[PDB]
């Protein structure tokens, strides 16, 4: 680039030595015995005489375990005879001593001198890794390979983890770098990048073993990351092979993500709501089904259940996504002043045409604005009932300004705002808690309430699509369909819909033996 | 018209630079330590065989249930590993012992002749990973040098 | 009523394409989650044996990286001397071993192969190893089968039993069929 002469050949020979004494029986395993060596080898070549050149080096090392990479792939197809494993193994070879260098180096620099100094380094060569990473993606585009990038992060990752704080440090970095390297960067990286992100020794360090849950911020951004990349993909219906193998893997990761770490899942659901496209039925109903572990849900179907009973219909779950924030300060402002006086009556009015942020013909609706304002209205409307001294109630939910939004928004959208509004009262239909109890009622209201057909087909339209999918299916999902069939409401809607469209009626019998 | 078209050209660019990311998909040797002996050649085998090893083979319990030879083919061809490990475990408590030097397993066909608190001498069977046999040793002292 | 795609209509016209959709992802049914290898029914975490998003099978020990005793580190200094594998010099307890640990991997058909050929063979329905007891010759050896006492391998107490049955030959397999393209990779034909 700017590098000074001979300094290529310099470091390559550097290099090609020491992966030859990484691999040498007097090294000492841990491979400290060559490293000092080594290192003295390196101040009298002068490669760590200034900061520049400590870059230099880092950058050219990264460089030739690439090219190695692409000579090895090179000689497997000019060359079919040439056995896989051993091409691969040529490969490893050389990117497993790289790593060696670079934990022994950032090693010593905390040994010799702090935690600080360590870490920057750290960060120092990843960023130069990050670097190389994107020159040789955004070059050699669909020709690039993955392999040096992917093995170098794991095994540095494995090398560096084995005090608690110190190493939380260290996973700040590789997350960092990770953030930086998300698909819609590297998306040529992105199969070795979700192999990174969901390696069992990274979930295991930044979901169990990092105290106070520090990590667990950093790794939804991951998430919301990976999901915020399939969005345009799983909303246009259509998906490549590669899109199915890259969707099956995160179903996989989410799967277990829902296993092991349920309250991860339960505390982020509105911020993966956020980005996941309204079609995603069954990817969003494994968000939506994360429930607290010690927590006993009763059976949906058990006959007679009474519901405004259970003891969790007057606790507000946890959301650690600040959803208010999506709000137009005036917006909030004039939502804030109608809640509490039914004033201004035009704000109704011109509610629908603030929620159609259509800049552009393909967006229509400003979907993350009608989430923010739904759930916004329902927990004003569960603080407002108890400071009024009343649970959420059939009877205590009506006739306020909360409803009168709802009611409004019911009426007033046309239908692709109707089903954006009803998705975003569905997706509180969780675990027992106020939040589901409050738009249960919300939701079997609107359709009891409503004096058009299209608003009672859209409610049974969001609460079926959501329960004829294969599971998980939300409890709070499953309580309200189970109470909406029983109102004489939709028995009646039933029967008149039933008997012009009969096709239907084959949706409510994959209902009784589809459901948990 | 062409509902692909429907994405922007970076996210056709995206799903090329994925497109081909597959043709190339990662290995499940990338993310692990060289295998000189037993590497993944992952292949297509019926759904009537196993495709997962039996239930709890996990274990010290299990590796004990084992065959000496099955535990010195583990602990020779699969040097660095889980596994490796647990053949150790299960071969110690199968009262055998690794000779730091030889880098072998002996154990002991009697009472030794000798113990002192450099050395132990006597009768031992031993397993030779060259000729791949086990294999009796007379009058042999076992320094202690050599033996955790 | 709802003409649109918002309806009722909407939803099993969306149903009805997967009849016709040749795509392994159809975004309005899902997919068995359970049939995805992993054990969601499992009492204990996933994560710590969890392979990759595109493996169908959890982490075995020989995949499981452990920091062993330095001292068992004998390859670097005995790799010369060492015998080559060869499958034939093994017994039967160590080809059972490596058949029934390497699920989708070459190990496990070569381990089939030498098992095959040991005169071993594989109940397709049963799922188990059966090989002909010493002495005991089939009651009736006819067109579609044979009767007798057969000597098969117990994988859950890791043992040989004696278990005296009627076998079908057609429920019972041929030489494994070991594939000979050597760059599969089962990650990019998973679903």
């Amino acid at each position: 680039y700017d590098d000074p002469p001979g300094l290529r050949e310099k470091a390559e020979y550097l290099l090609r030595e020491w992966v030859n004494l990484y691999h040498s029986a007097a090294a000492g395993r841990d491979s400290t015995k060559a490293f000092s060596a080594f290192v003295g080898q390196m101040h009298q070549q002068g490669i760590l005489k200034t900061d520049d050149l400590i870059t230099r080096f880092f950058r050219l090392c990264t460089e030739m375990c690439v090219e190695i990479s692409y000579r090895a792939q090179a000689e497997q197809q000019h060359n079919p005879a040439a056995n896989p494993t051993m091409i691969r193994a040529k490969c490893y070879h050389n990117l497993d001593a790289f790593v060696r260098l670079i934990a022994l180096l950032v090693k010593h620099s905390g040994e010799a001198t702090n935690t600080v100094t360590k870490i920057n380094l750290l960060n120092k060569v990843l960023g130069i890794v990050v670097g190389v990473l994107l020159q040789d993606h955004d070059v050699r585009q669909s020709e690039f390979q993955q392999l040096p990038y992917h093995r170098i992060f794991i095994m540095l990752l494995l090398e560096l983890n084995a005090l608690e704080t110190i190493n939380f440090q260290t996973l700040t970095a590789f997350c960092n770098t990770f953030h930086i390297l998300r698909p819609t960067k590297a998306p040529g990286f992105v199969y070795a990048w979700l192999e990174l992100i969901s390696h069992r020794i990274f979930i295991a360090r930044m979901l169990a073993h990092t105290p106070q849950q520090k990590g667990w911020p950093m790794y939804a951004q991951l998430l919301i990351d990976l999901f915020k990349y399939l969005a345009p993909f799983l909303r246009n219906v259509e998906l490549t092979k590669p899109m199915q193998i890259l969707y099956k893997g995160t179903l996989r990761v989410l799967l277990v993500l829902l296993h092991d770490f349920p309250e991860f899942l339960c505390d982020y659901h509105y911020g993966f709501c956020d980005v996941i496209p309204p079609n995603c039925i069954q990817l969003r109903n494994l968000i939506l089904s994360a429930f607290p572990r010690n927590m006993r849900l009763p059976d949906p179907f058990t006959p007679n259940l009474k519901v405004d009973m259970l003891s969790e219909i007057n606790i507000a779950p946890r959301i650690l996504t600040n959803f208010t924030g999506v709000m137009p300060p005036q917006f909030k402002k004039d939502l804030d002043s109608y809640l509490k006086t039914r004033s201004p009556v035009t704000f109704l009015s011109d509610l629908r045409s603030n929620l159609q942020v259509s800049n552009e013909p393909g967006n229509r609706y400003n979907l993350q604005l009608i989430n923010a304002l739904v759930l916004y209205v329902g927990t004003q409307a569960i603080a407002h009932i108890h400071n009024k001294g009343s649970t959420p109630s059939m009877s205590t939910i009506t006739h306020s300004a909360h409803m009168d939004i709802f009611q409004n928004l019911a009426v007033d959208l046309d239908t692709e705002g109707r089903y954006l509004f009803l998705n975003a009262i569905a997706n509180q239909l969780r675990y027992p808690n106020s939040h589901t109890h409050y738009f249960s009622c919300t939701m079997l209201y609107l359709f009891a309430e409503a004096n058009t057909e299209a608003i009672q087909e859209q409610i049974t339209r969001v609460l079926l699509e959501r329960l004829i999918v294969n599971r998980p299916h939300p409890w709070g999902l499953l309580i309200t369909f189970i109470e909406l069939i029983k109102n004489p409401a939709f028995k009646f809607w039933n029967h008149e819909f039933v008997e012009e469209e009969p096709e239907i009626e084959k949706l409510f019998q994959s209902v009784a033996q589809c459901c948990m | 018209g062409p509902h692909m078209l429907e994405l922007t050209k970076e996210q056709l660019y995206q799903q090329a630079m994925e497109e081909a990311a597959w043709h190339h998909m990662p290995h499940p040797s990338d993310s692990e330590r060289i295998r000189q002996y037993l590497p993944r050649n992952p292949c297509p085998t019926p759904p009537y065989h196993h495709q997962m090893p039996p239930p709890h083979s996990d274990t010290v319990e299990f590796y004990q249930r084992l065959s000496t030879e099955t535990l010195f083919f583990i602990f020779y061809y699969l040097e660095g590993t889980k596994a490796q490990y647990l053949a150790a475990k299960a071969l110690k408590k199968q009262s055998w012992r690794f000779h730091t030097k030889y880098m072998m397993w002996f154990q002991r066909h009697e009472e030794p002749k000798t113990i002192t608190d450099e050395f132990e001498q006597g009768t031992y069977i031993y397993f030779d990973y060259e000729k791949w046999g086990q294999r009796k040793k007379e009058g042999f002292t076992f320094e202690y040098r050599y033996l955790e | 009523m709802v003409t649109d795609q918002f309806g009722m209509i909407g939803l099993l016209t969306f149903i009805r394409a997967a009849e016709t959709d040749p795509g392994m992802v159809h975004l309005a049914l899902g997919s068995d989650l359970t049939t995805l290898g992993l054990n969601l029914n499992s009492p204990e975490n996933l994560y710590p044996k969890f392979a990759s998003p595109w493996a169908s099978s959890p982490c075995r020990p020989q995949d499981i990286d452990f920091h062993v005793p330095s001292e068992y580190l004998t390859n670097i200094h005995i790799r010369d001397k060492l015998a080559a594998i060869k499958l034939g010099r093994y017994g039967e307890d160590l080809l059972f071993y490596l058949y029934y640990m390497n699920g989708g991997d070459v190990l496990q058909l070569l381990a089939a192969v030498e098992l095959f050929n040991r005169d071993w063979r594989y109940h397709k329905e049963e799922r188990v190893w059966i090989t002909r007891a010493p002495g005991m010759e089939p009651t009736m050896k006819t067109n579609t089968y044979e009767r007798g006492t057969y000597y098969f391998f117990d994988c859950l107490n890791w043992r040989k039993v004696a278990k005296e049955f009627h076998l079908e030959y057609d429920k019972l397999e041929e030489r494994p069929h070991l594939p000979s393209t050597f760059n599969y990779n089962p990650a990019q034909q998973a679903f």
